RNA sequence: CGGGGUCCGGUGCGGAGAGCCCUUCGUCCCGGGAAACGGGGCGCGGCCGGA
RNA sequence: CCCAUACCCGGCCGUCGCUGGCAGUCGGCAGAGCGAGAAAGAGAGUGGCGCGGACGCUACGCCGCGACGAGUAGGAGGGCCGCUGCGGUGAGCCUUGAAGCCUAGGGCGCGG
RNA sequence: CACGGCGCGUCGCGGCGCGCGCGAGCGAGCGCACGGGGUCGGCGGCGAUGUCGGCUACCCACCCGACCCGUCUUGAAACACGGACCAAGGAGU
RNA sequence: CCGGGUGUUACAGCCCCGCCCCGGCAGCAGCAGCUCGCCGAAUCCCGGGGCCGAGGGAGCGAGACCUGUGUCGCCGCGCUCUCCCCCCU
């Protein structure tokens, strides 16, 4: 009925000044500011959802326009609550400052 | 021969013992154990009698087949693997599901199973959940437990029962089985004030509530 | 009614944004608590409220 | 706390080294080893039923261990890279369609 | 306690060390594994005119990177020189 | 109550110094979970997250009286070929 996962912002990839590794994306997410917090979501799934023009299918349902890129938090980032997370396929730039759910049933408590 | 006795040692740690390798010989008295030193079937035909050769050789060799695998040790099948469980994971313990259709329904927990699986269900008169397996990561598990050590629940479910087949029919035998389990679930939740309610409901996020800081 | 005086309360801000509000499984019976002034109505016709 | 083509661990390509290993496919005519800390014989001798057992080895081949890989001028090697003609060879192809040319098609090779 | 037989025991210092014989240097099975590089004897869904897969290649978008080659030169993106574009020919014999 | 002055334990305290068993008692690089160190043959246990799984005929025992098998080498163990006792199903 609710809403069973966590907000969080594609910041943008791991980089340096002038390379960027577009296979690790940085997520900033929202309520956690500083590593002694970001331990929870160490592990933990993340998807980015979208939409498109045709339709695809989809588990346990009709077909519909919404697709997922999936991946994993991997580790934490800086010390602000940064977490770095690694998808089967690089994000597109297109989703520079969007909005990625990560959920929680990689669960360890 | 010989009745087969347990080992002499306690496990100190898990592949040391605790009793060195003197005391093993005096433990186990072996300074008074010392120790010193269908191919073919006759059948009768109505001729005479025939050996007939089982295990006969194959009517078909393939044209290139691949070499056997070197030999390994520490793979197991899924049937004896060691199964895990979470310390905070006790019988009556409210549980959030988290992934399938029945995502964040509180649900009571009461059994592990076999294979690693939760048996779980909360008594679906209030929830709308039925006796169920659940994998053990993708639920929640808060801090709130009944008491049910002291109920039956019945040892013919199990794996094998929950088992898929093959439009999905409910059988009798679930159903007795679910009231059976039921009948004496519920009034122990119902000795709790507000615990009927709070299994009801169902979990949700909102706005400035984050899991990482909120306790369960 | 507004602005001053005295006085009384708070002041690591419990008249707090480190906060507040709403909170959703649904339906069926009977009982208690709140309400009888309440709830819902392009259901209504007006009166003000805004640059 | 952040990150270089640096360092550590892993995979893959190649080069170099071990002037490494394999002719032992020794099978009812046989007996399946030469990884094992210690230079050298699983030494030879004479007296007190069911007929059965994968791959290999173009030795210019196959297989195993380590280390290493920048490059102008320049040197060398390998190209089952490419073009034209000649001697051989493919009981080669082809009017049931050759050469050549075009292609948002399917692929191979690090590359030609 | 990585101690475990009997002897002849000096192979010996006073017993321990440490030698000579004992069919003569042959006890066997099962089982577990922090043991010469991963397996499952574990599972779940969606599939006929709208869906599944297609690295690359066609077009487009985004983030990062990114100065035009050849040449002489200590030094070339150069306010150094040759070069509009395309086909064929073209130079260690 | 404050300010100034005197002064030497008074209606507070501070520092040093012989001993009383270095007086005695904990405790001790202290979870009074930060008063200040260097470590581990004087060091072990448990847990969590991430990436990867390259290689593919290692043999065992069977004895010329047999010819099976594919869980094998090194390493660390347990049980039996001795006999009793205890506990839980
Ligand atoms: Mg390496
Ligand atoms: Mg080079
Ligand atoms: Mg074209
Ligand atoms: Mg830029
Ligand atoms: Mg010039
Ligand atoms: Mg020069
Ligand atoms: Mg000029
Ligand atoms: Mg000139
Ligand atoms: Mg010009
Ligand atoms: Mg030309």
């Amino acid at each position: 009925s609710g809403r069973l996962w966590c907000k969080a912002i594609f910041a943008g990839y791991k980089r340096g000044l002038r390379n960027q590794r577009e296979h690790t994306a940085l997520l900033k997410i929202e309520g956690v500011y500083a590593r002694d917090e970001t331990e929870f979501y160490l592990g933990k799934r993340c998807a980015y959802v979208y939409k498109a023009k045709n339709n695809t299918v989809t588990p346990g349902g009709k077909p519909n326009k919404t697709r997922v890129i999936w991946g994993k938090v991997t580790r934490a980032h800086g010390n602000s609550g940064m977490v770095r997370a690694k998808f089967r396929s690089n994000l597109p730039a297109k989703a520079i400052g969007h909005r990625i759910r990560v959920m929680l049933y990689p669960s360890r408590i | 021969k010989g009745k087969p006795h347990c080992s002499r040692n306690p496990v100190l740690v898990r592949g040391i013992g605790r009793y060195s390798r003197s005391a093993m010989y005096s433990r186990k008295a072996l300074y008074k154990r010392k120790y010193a030193a269908l191919a073919t079937v006759t059948k009768p035909v109505g001729g005479g009698t025939r050996v007939v050769k089982l295990r006969k050789m194959p009517r078909y060799y393939p044209t290139e087949d691949v070499p056997r695998k070197l030999l390994s040790h520490g793979k197991k099948p899924f049937s004896q693997h060691v199964r895990k469980l979470r310390a905070s994971i006790t019988p009556g313990t409210i549980l959030i599901i988290l992934t399938g259709r029945h995502r964040g329904k509180r649900v009571v927990f009461l059994k592990q199973l076999s294979s690693g699986l939760l048996l779980v269900t909360g008594p679906l008169s209030l929830n709308r959940v039925p006796l169920r397996r659940t994998h053990q990561k993708f639920v929640i598990a808060t801090s709130t437990k009944i008491d049910i050590s002291g109920v039956k629940i019945p040892k013919h479910l199990t794996d094998a029962y929950f088992k898929k087949k093959k439009k999905y029919e409910i059988t009798e035998q679930r159903k007795v089985d679910q009231k059976a389990v039921d009948s004496q679930i519920l009034p122990k939740i119902k000795a709790v004030p507000q615990l009927q309610g709070y299994l009801r409901s169902v979990f949700a996020l909102t706005n400035g509530v984050y899991p990482h800081k909120l306790v369960f």
